[PDB]
């Protein structure tokens, strides 16, 4: 149902989808252990989206 | 540990750094959140150190290359002229 | 050290890093091995 679009995210829903797709690709592409998994800012130390 | 049971008291590959990794694990225990990333990083560092020391022991101390060369010469018939001469000499015994 | 002070914290640092059997082994056999 077209109604499944989140209205508050709808203006940014496309960018959100693109970011999610890129991250899903990177984690889903068998990347060599890319140094860009920096041991620095943990996603737990990253302020959560909330 | 199994090799050090038979090998003379050669210390750990990491030797005194084992306690350092223990201290890192204690810090991880002190971490309020379990991070798989930091644990995996420490485990990978220890693994890499152990693997490099093991490779050095195997190749220089344990001469893995010599054993592979022997296996090639005999099991893989690497000494093809030698195994050919052996076949030529033993054919009467091994044809039966 | 083990359990012989109060404020001291290193006295148990090995006891938290190492298990009691392994700690006891390390603590006893090294001088034991030296004397043997």
């Amino acid at each position: 149902r077209q109604h499944t679009m989140v209205s508050f995210l709808k203006p940014v829903l496309k960018q959100i989808i693109m970011a999610g797709k890129s991250m899903q690709l990177l984690k889903n592409l068998q990347c060599a252990e890319s140094t860009t998994c920096q041991a620095g800012a943990r996603d737990a130390e990253r302020k959560s989206l909330y | 540990e199994n090799q050090n049971v038979n090998l003379t008291r050669k210390g750990s590959i990491l030797k005194n750094q084992e306690d350092t990794f223990a201290a890192e694990l204690h810090r991880l225990k002190q971490q309020p959140l379990f991070s798989l990333v930091d644990f995996e990083q420490v485990v990978d560092r220890i693994r890499s150190t152990v693997a490099e020391h093991l490779w050095k022991l195997m190749v220089e101390e344990s001469d893995l290359l010599g054993q592979l060369k022997i296996i090639k010469d005999f099991y893989l018939l690497g000494r093809g002229e030698l195994f050919q001469a052996f076949i030529d000499t033993a054919q009467h015994m091994l044809k039966t | 050290p083990q359990v012989q002070s109060a404020a001291d914290e290193t006295a148990v640092q090995l006891s938290e890093l190492l298990t009691l059997p392994v700690l006891m082994k390390r603590s006893i056999t090294a001088p034991l091995a030296a004397h043997i």
